């Protein structure tokens, strides 16, 4: 797949400061339906493409800006954990209705009115 | 030559993933954490620690997880402490590293070694498995 | 709809399950067997208290249509339309 990767990254990498202005160019010069399919949205890996660029537009963002810099990521795992536990609980429950629904006596009638 | 986009790149998302990594450490045991700032409390008396409740019960938000013993959190510390090294110098490197003829130009050559039947799954799943030993 | 009231206070069993539990049944089965039948009633059951029947004539009503979260509970009657106020003991049907 590397080949595929690499047009992807490519084209992704110019893409991203000529955004479609050498692509959108390439497209009607060379031809291609592979690239036409790249360009488009129905192409699955399109979908990935808009990613790369994004990320590259993103290193554009603090070019010539260095970076100087847990608890809160540590802390939102655990809520996610939390969160993975009520859901658990909720499915046991359900299983406990189940089961006693399903082992009850529906044929102990005694109705009052009607509607 | 190389372009340095995809260098820089690269690191953002290798630092990206060890944040993630260190970050589920935390998630499943907080005390990791908990532990580590309760001692960085009394050596650097500015730091905001956690309510208690939430240090006792062993919870980050809702739910409470299991207390682990002390050998593992000691463990998970110091591999957290390798992979902040690591961390530290991605983002030293980075901080040192940081048309249409052209793009054809590599295009073309892009077509070189057209029999290369291989599949590649190994670039993030080699890397978000590096930092997630058992069969 | 209907408001059917517990007792007043007067081991992780019968709690856990979600209160109690309606469903809708046939006539077609009694026990008496006496002969009658051919209308619905809308049972609803709790552990202790014994079960309670309610006729419904009409072939139709508040039979609604899309009011999808996918937690079954027991089926779509009981989440879709029912209410457990336990800290009162209060079950809502409607």
């Amino acid at each position: 797949s590397a080949f595929d990767l690499d047009v992807v990254k490519l084209t992704a990498q110019f893409v991203a400061r000529n955004g479609r202005q050498f692509l959108t160019q390439l497209m009607q010069k060379e031809q291609r339906n592979y690239q036409f399919d790249f360009l488009r949205p129905q192409h699955s890996l399109f979908n990935y493409f808009t990613k790369l660029v994004e990320q590259y537009t993103k290193i554009l963002i603090p070019p010539k800006g260095l970076f100087s810099k847990l608890d809160q990521v540590c802390y939102r795992v655990e809520w996610a954990k939390f969160q993975e536990r009520e859901r658990k609980k909720e499915e046991e429950e359900k299983e406990k209705e189940r089961v006693a629904y399903a082992q009850i006596d529906w044929h102990d009638f005694v109705v009052v009115e009607t509607v | 030559m190389e372009t340095i986009l995809e260098q820089q790149r690269r690191y953002h998302e290798e630092k990206e993933r060890l944040m993630d990594v260190m970050a589920k450490e935390m998630l499943t045991k907080k005390s990791t954490l908990r532990d580590q700032i309760n001692s960085d409390h009394r050596t650097r008396a500015m730091q905001d620690r956690y309510m208690e409740v939430s240090g006792n019960l062993r919870d980050l938000y809702d739910d409470k997880d299991g207390l682990r013993k002390e050998e593992l959190n000691a463990i998970s510390g110091p591999n957290e402490f390798a992979e902040f090294y690591n961390r530290l110098k991605q983002i030293k490197e980075f901080h040192r590293k940081h048309f249409e003829e052209l793009l054809k130009a590599r295009e073309n050559p892009s077509e070189e070694a057209q029999n290369l039947v291989e599949f590649t799954d190994e670039e993030g799943y080699g890397r978000y498995l590096d930092l997630h030993y058992i069969n | 709809k209907v408001t059917k009231q517990r007792d007043s206070e007067m081991y992780p069993e019968i709690a856990e399950g979600i209160m109690p539990r309606h469903r809708f049944m046939s006539a077609y089965e009694q026990r008496i067997e006496p002969p009658d039948r051919r209308w619905q009633y809308l049972l609803m059951a709790a552990e202790p208290y014994e079960t309670i029947a309610f006729k419904v004539p009409s072939r139709e009503i508040d039979k609604a249509e899309g009011k999808t979260h996918w937690n079954r509970e027991t089926k779509q009657f009981f989440l879709q339309f029912h209410f457990k106020m336990e800290k009162p003991p209060a079950p809502p049907s409607l």
